[PDB]
């Protein structure tokens, strides 16, 4: 069995927001059901980096490190997929029965969110991103950041890293092209992996902002609750080395 | 401290 066929067994299932359309909308509405929905996205990103083979591997310390770190990578990354393949238009598709258009994106504060989820998709598009590279470059996000002092199992990790890496570069290969254009959708790609930080910063300065105003009674559940806690510190005091493919 | 999440890898799925 190859690799990527490994990677692609494990893509998580498809969940329902459970968002009653009968109903008005209102930006704290959908955000209160995206935040409820996105607990249980991460919920079922913990069993399937558990099986990403080599990620069992890395001490339990770097196994909860890695996937605190990433989260909203493999949330933002996945959406966008999700989004690509679902729709072609200015739509993000959280869930079958909770899909954020046009009329939905003018509600107030909607878009100064949504558009880092945007330009994900836009991205994908752009690049015409093939199911295998995603796959790659999903697993390739959930170690695309270590802490400052590193892990506990680094050289290893740096050997799985390596290894998902030569994967990228396999599915890449795929696409037939010559010497010349493989190397340029491996630069273009992992230049793709490396704006993936800066949409993250975005989206978790929003978050964590309103995670912390409590006056704005926006909910978490405890799965992204405990992820913000554990992560807010670790911004502040400058515990998080990005790695990045260019500079 | 990140008690749901060491669940989650410590169980068995
Ligand atoms: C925790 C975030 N909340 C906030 O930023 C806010 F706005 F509340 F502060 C929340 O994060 C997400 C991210 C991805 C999510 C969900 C729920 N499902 N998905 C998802 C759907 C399909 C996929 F393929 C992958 C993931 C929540 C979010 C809400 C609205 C707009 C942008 C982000």
């Amino acid at each position: 069995p190859t690799l990527v066929s490994l990677l692609e067994v494990i893509e998580p299932e498809v969940l329902y927001a459970g968002y009653d359309s009968s109903v008005p909308d209102s930006t704290w509405r959908i955000m209160t059901t995206l935040n409820m929905l996105g607990g249980r996205q991460m919920i079922a990103a913990v069993k399937w980096a558990k099986a990403i083979p080599g990620f069992r591997n890395l001490h339990l310390d770097d196994q909860m490190t890695l996937l605190q770190y990433s989260w909203m990578s493999l949330m933002a990354f996945a959406l966008g997929w999700r989004s690509y393949r679902q729709s072609s238009a200015n739509l993000l598709c959280f869930a079958p029965d909770l899909i954020i258009n046009e009329q939905r994106m003018t509600l107030p504060d909607m878009y100064d969110q949504c558009k880092h989820m945007l330009y994900v998709s836009s991205e994908l598009h752009r690049l015409q991103v093939s199911y295998e590279e995603y796959l790659c470059m999903k697993t390739l996000l959930l170690l695309s950041s270590v802490p400052k002092d590193g892990l506990k199992s680094q050289e290893l990790f740096d050997e799985i890293r390596m290894t998902y890496i030569k994967e990228l570069g396999k599915a890449i290969v795929k696409r037939e092209g010559n010497s010349s254009q493989n190397w340029q959708r491996f630069y273009q790609l992992t230049k793709l992996l490396d704006s993936m930080h800066e949409v993250v910063e975005n989206l978790l300065n929003y978050c964590f902002q309103t995670f912390l105003d409590k006056t704005m009674s926006i909910e978490f559940p405890e799965m992204l609750a405990e992820i913000i806690t554990n992560q807010i510190p670790k911004y502040s005091n400058g515990n998080i080395k990005k790695l990045l493919f260019h500079q | 401290e990140n008690a749901l999440l060491r669940y989650l890898l410590d169980k068995d799925d």
